[PDB]
């Protein structure tokens, strides 16, 4: 017997069902910002660069939902980390620069990152 | 030497006593009352009054205070919820005029359990450092193994 | 001055080693009956920004810890950290446990050791105590 | 003399005499090397014990992390420094660091070196990469 009216009431078991129940009550344009899904998810690619590369992808997606032309593919939500105020301190673009890569982190993360610079902006 | 051994229910007071008397680990029932026994250690005969720790009995310890040369206060080191309560019981016990000069020996017990608080931790929680008026000592024990028990009897005998 | 800041015991005793985190504010100490990892205080700075552009801190650059100073009149771009922009500020007599300018700029307060000393906004003559 | 302090007990662990205590070079974990013949590491932020390694059956005086290799170096009364992978849980290497037990190990992250100090009155250098 699953689905609660509450937030919880306690314990890992209730907690595990709860992220399933949350995805129901907001399906809309992926989870966007991953819920209690995040904990199992890292181990799913323990070998080792692939986690960061994946993580980088989600973080880029999350920033904004742009036009979505050829390699401008960022989904998730339109505003939830914006892009580009001129009063924002120390700005969004600092994280965007990582994604522009020569190899600036390692090659698996690099391939993901170049696509990801292209994708947000 | 006259000894009063108390502590909250389930701390291990009777287990301690009969380990000391019988070298045996017995199967206890909650003590509604006292057990009183005499134990020989190194030429001392300790008369130990083990007085049950559940609430009704807790209310009765004061009748065993008088004539007490030393106090063994047993603590279950694995029970963190009741440590404050132990602290509260012991603090006002320290205020008792019949217990005024009695030697104070804390047993941090069930030290055998993986998450048992350390004796140092227990010392901080019970406020033992703040006793300046009489002798105190804390001893990690395991009543089932017998660990620390005789180190206790030793310390006590040196009152 | 090597005057005793604290003495710590634990009920673990015989403390064999020490080591310190190189990024600072955790020290760990090895004992006979175990190990402890301990966290030291000071995590955050004390400072306050008035309306006179005297933003005062203590410690840091162009300011001493014992005395009091600092100013920040710079407005360069919101996207980066702005310079120190300090201008010198007069007398102090106590250590700053917390050091703060007045929110509209008329007082300065240095607080320390169970005492507060008030110094004047931009002149720093002893106003009050 | 006054100073901003606030001593807090981040994590405690009970074990036989720990000669060395370490913080992981770049991780939030602290490693303590015990006289259990075991070295144990715990991440004292989430209060999770990440891993234990049985270096010897006789005291391990020293332990440190060589974070880049993702390995830990230990020196025990085997008179060896034994190296293990702290995520693939196996012993990476075994070598005799000294003619006597190893009191402390220091790690040079910028060089392949660990120098270890031992009570054979000598300090020896080992290169993890070789």
């Amino acid at each position: 017997v699953e689905l609660i009216y509450k937030v919880c009431h306690a314990n890992p078991s209730e907690r595990a069902r709860f992220i399933r129940c949350i995805y129901n009550l907001l399906q809309s344009s992926s989870p966007a910002v991953k819920y209690e899904a995040a904990g199992t998810l890292v181990t799913l690619s323990s070998a080792p660069t692939a986690i960061k590369a994946a993580a980088q992808c989600y973080i880029d997606l999350i920033i904004k939902e742009s036009d979505n032309n050829v390699k401008l593919i960022v989904l998730d939500r339109l505003v939830e980390l914006k892009e580009h105020p001129a009063h924002e301190r120390v700005l969004q673009d600092l994280v965007m620069d990582i994604l522009r890569v020569l190899s600036t982190p390692d090659l698996e993360v690099r391939k993901k990152t170049l696509q990801l610079a292209l994708d947000l902006v | 030497m006259r000894i009063l051994m108390v502590g909250l229910d389930g701390a291990g007071k009777t287990t301690v006593l009969y380990k000391l008397k019988l070298g045996e680990v017995i199967t206890t029932i909650p003590t509604i009352g006292f057990n009183v026994e005499t134990v020989q250690y190194k030429n001392i005969s300790f008369t130990v009054w083990d007085v049950g720790g559940q609430d009704r009995i807790r209310s009765l310890w004061r009748h065993y205070y008088r004539n007490t040369e030393g106090v063994i206060f047993v603590v279950d080191s694995n029970d963190r919820s009741r440590i404050g309560e132990a602290r509260e019981v012991m603090q006002r016990m320290l205020n008792e005029d019949e217990l005024r000069n009695a030697a104070w020996l804390v047993f941090a017990n069930k030290q055998d359990l993986p998450e048992a608080m350390s004796a140092a931790e227990i010392t901080e929680k019970l406020g033992l450092h703040s006793i300046r008026n009489r002798p105190w000592f804390i001893q990690a024990t395991c009543a089932t193994s017998g660990e620390g028990l005789y180190e206790g009897l030793e310390w006590l005998s040196n009152s | 001055t090597y005057r005793l800041e604290s003495t710590l015991n634990y009920g673990m005793e015989r403390v064999w080693c020490v080591a310190s985190l190189r990024g600072s504010n955790n020290v760990a100490l090895g004992y006979d009956e175990g190990s402890i990892i301990v966290k030291l205080g000071r995590e955050e700075p004390a400072m306050s920004m008035d309306a006179n552009g005297k933003i005062i801190w203590a410690k840091h650059s162009e300011v001493q810890q014992a005395n009091l100073k600092a100013m920040g009149d710079t407005e360069i771009k919101d996207g980066e950290r702005l310079p120190l922009a300090v201008k010198d500020m007069g007398s102090c007599e106590i250590y700053p446990q917390t050091i703060q300018h007045n929110p509209n700029g008329r007082f300065v307060v240095v607080c320390g050791d169970g005492e507060y000393i008030i110094y004047t906004a931009m002149a720093l003559r002893n106003k009050s105590f | 003399m006054p100073l901003r302090l606030d001593i807090k007990r981040k994590l405690t662990a009970r074990s036989d005499r720990v000669k060395s205590v370490d913080l992981h070079p770049t991780e939030p974990w602290m490693l303590a090397s015990l006289y259990n013949g075991s070295v144990c590491v715990w991440n004292h932020e989430t209060q999770t014990l990440v891993k234990t390694f049985e270096v010897c059956d006789l005291p391990v005086r020293a332990a440190k992390f060589v974070a880049r290799k993702n390995w830990v170096v230990t020196g025990a009364d085997d008179m060896q420094i034994r190296v293990f992978n702290y995520n693939t849980l196996e012993r990476v290497h075994m070598f005799e660091a000294h003619s006597d037990y190893i009191r402390c190990i220091a790690v040079h992250p910028t060089q392949p070196f660990i120098l270890t100090s031992s009570d054979d009155m000598l300090i020896k250098l080992w290169d993890w990469d070789k």
